[PDB]
């Protein structure tokens, strides 16, 4: 080991990954925890359906 | 030949959804996927929801053109309603009915209301389910996707780095594996092909795709069969000030090592 690993590409000395910016965002994300199964109705895929079978040739792209 | 968004789903064939998107957005791209989800009892509410393509213009524009058409009742309200999906989320657009909110509803009380801030978050459910969903329906809508909104993804884990994780199983970085543009690999399909000792997510940050590729020293990992994620987005570099751990493996810069060595010793 180096002041860096053998990955010498865009390299300066050191750095805490990357950071600084301004806080552009105010505030929502997804939900974490409860499968509610109450919620569904668009249920399954809707490009091959599953595995392709039978209906599935092209016409849902 | 009905209101397509009140009608149930048994009759709404593929043809009926990728027809609608192009009307209802006046755009003539084609939708990747949808969701349409009929929901009743307390918030008598039916959402219809479409995946883009391409990314519009106005998807960066200080005129607005991300979210749905408010429909109230049947009723057409407004439209271009990014109320019913947070920033991060800007990308979805289709239209959704509601029975709970007020016909007069104005633009500022689809923000500020708590029953809109509960319909707001309710459809970030189908947001969550139609990305990970479209990624496993067909990768290459995915890959479409990302080349279009991925910059709108990376505002999520810089917002809320506690549930992170949700949004960095979705996020595609480009990388050494491939000297392409199109950012494929994922934080997914990093772990998939990390070595032995390999304790550490190694990244590159750069201003430019092209010069991070414009360095040889790519292919010397490549060749050993180490894979370095190339990161050349503005807005990465305030992602990952927040996003500093996926899936138990710390993530590592370029300009620092690892213990990859450490195991080996």
């Amino acid at each position: 080991m180096a002041t860096s690993t053998l990955i010498k590409a865009i390299d300066g000395d050191t750095v805490k990954l990357m950071y600084k910016g301004q806080p552009m965002t105010f505030r929502l994300l997804l939900v974490d925890t409860p499968e509610t199964k109450h919620p569904k109705k668009g249920v399954e895929k809707y490009g091959p359906e599953a595995s392709a079978f039978t209906k599935k040739m092209v016409e849902n792209a | 030949a009905q209101a397509l968004w009140t009608r149930n789903k048994s009759e709404i064939t593929d043809e009926e959804y990728k027809e609608f998107y192009k009307h209802i957005a006046h755009d003539f791209n084609d939708p990747l996927t949808w969701s349409h989800n009929r929901v009743e009892g307390k918030q008598e509410y039916t959402s219809l929801l479409y995946i883009p393509s391409q990314a519009p213009w106005d998807m960066w524009n200080r005129d607005h053109k991300h979210g749905l058409k408010l429909y109230v009742q049947r009723v057409f309200i407004m439209d271009d309603a990014e109320q019913f999906m947070p920033n991060y989320l800007r990308f979805v657009r289709g239209l959704i009915d509601s029975s709970d909110l007020p016909l007069n509803v104005s633009r500022e009380i689809l923000q500020d209301s708590t029953v809109t801030r509960n319909l707001r978050n309710a459809l970030t459910k189908r947001v969550l389910q139609m990305l990970e969903k479209l990624a496993k329906d067909d990768a290459e809508k995915y890959q479409t996707f990302w080349q279009q909104f991925g910059l709108v993804l990376k505002e999520g884990p810089a917002e809320d780095f506690a549930n992170q994780e949700a949004i960095a199983k979705l996020l595609r970085f480009a990388s050494t594996h491939t000297d392409s543009s199109a950012q494929t690999v994922s934080l997914e399909d990093y772990v998939s092909r990390m070595k032995e000792g390999q304790e550490k997510i190694y990244y590159i940050t750069a201003d430019s795709y092209a010069a991070a590729k414009s360095s040889p020293h790519l292919e010397l990992l490549r060749k050993k069969g180490i894979e370095v994620l190339l990161l050349s987005d503005r807005i990465d570099e305030w992602m990952m000030n927040y996003l500093t751990e996926f899936d138990g493996k710390p993530f590592q810069s370029v300009s620092k090592v690892d213990e990859s060595l450490e195991k080996l010793a």
